[PDB]
């Protein structure tokens, strides 16, 4: 299962 | 409680992906401020970067001004600018439609951010209708930009040499708006930050876009079927019933090289000839602005 936020939310970083 | 020597900190408005947002009074000017703070035991402190990135942005249009930046007992802080509504939050307040009068408004001030922060060597890798706040009082027809957490820069400030071309990337920004190099792990560059801001539009005009609300077991699989869909859905199919200059916008951006310096300009006068033959005004009346 996933949240449907997942397509909304910021993922990674300035790396 | 006091922070700085002049900012009085109030309740929370806001909360990124690190740190939240306080309303705040600077009593020395009497004027309301925002206020980030970051607790310095976090893990992986961002807020003295952020800072870092924001003060290079200073002296630009619809930039936030910094008013402050220091540590303060348990906390990091910038104080900034207090901005209004995000353009999420007034797409909300619309009904999830925005008359295409609006959108153009908008395109017109976005694309202008994204060149400005372009132009100060950073790509943004987080264009979406959360990260652009209208201003305030005198600033309310100007559109902002924020949320600078997964900038970086694509080029030398000194020599302008581009960042390499990379790929097996993990996805960097929000899956929904990301571009296609994006999702097929390629280095994000100038040409992403405008491709997202081609789906914003879309966003706007559809009230959705067609790789929303995609079932799947794990967040990989996710981004994996928006990529499909994405990769799968034609400009012209996206972006029928709707003015070619939103087309002609997005087959643009996905034509872009690598390190290409995108034509901001060419960009900016599709979308003011298609303002102009729709016999639209620029006296910045937006759909929100008409709520009684
Ligand atoms: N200067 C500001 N004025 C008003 N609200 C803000 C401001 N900065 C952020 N917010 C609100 O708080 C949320 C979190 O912001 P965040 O993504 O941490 O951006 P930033 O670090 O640029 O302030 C935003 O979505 C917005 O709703
Ligand atoms: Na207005």
């Amino acid at each position: 299962y996933t949240p449907s936020s997942a397509s909304t939310v910021s993922v990674g970083s300035s790396e | 409680l006091r922070v700085g020597n002049r900012y009085r900190l109030g309740r929370k408005i806001g909360s990124g992906s690190f740190g939240d947002i306080y309303l705040g009074t600077d009593i020395a000017a009497g004027e309301e401020v925002a206020i980030k703070l970051e607790c310095v035991k976090t893990k992986h402190p961002q807020l003295h970067i952020e800072s870092k990135i924001y003060k290079m942005m200073q002296g630009g249009v619809g930039i936030p001004t910094i008013r402050w930046c220091g540590a303060e007992g348990d906390y990091n802080v910038m104080v900034m600018e207090l901005l209004g509504p995000s353009l999420e939050d007034l797409f909300n307040f619309c009904s999830r439609k925005f008359s295409l009068k609006t959108v153009l408004l908008l395109a017109d001030q976005m694309i202008s951010r994204i060149e400005y922060i372009h132009s100060k060597n950073f790509i943004h890798r987080d264009v979406k209708p959360d990260n652009f706040l209208m201003g305030l009082g005198k600033k309310g027809n100007l559109v902002y930009i924020i949320d600078f957490g997964l900038a970086k820069k694509y080029r030398d400030a000194r020599t302008h040499q581009h960042i390499p071309y990379r790929e097996n990337k993990n996805l960097t920004g929000t899956a929904r708006y990301a571009s296609i190099n994006t999702h097929l792990g390629i280095e994000q560059s100038r040409r992403d930050d405008l491709e997202s801001l081609g789906y914003v539009l879309m966003y706007f005009n559809l009230g959705s876009l067609p790789w929303q609300g995609l079932k799947a077991a794990t967040k990989r699989q996710k981004y994996e079927r928006i990529s499909e869909k994405k990769m799968s859905t034609p400009i012209e199919v996206l972006c029928k019933g709707y003015p070619s200059e939103f087309a002609t916008y997005l087959n643009f951006c996905r034509s872009l090289r690598f390190d290409d310096k995108p034509d901001y300009s060419y960009l900016r006068q599709l979308f003011r000839n298609l303002f102009h033959r729709q016999g639209f005004s620029y006296d910045y009346v937006f759909d929100w602005n008409m709520l009684k």
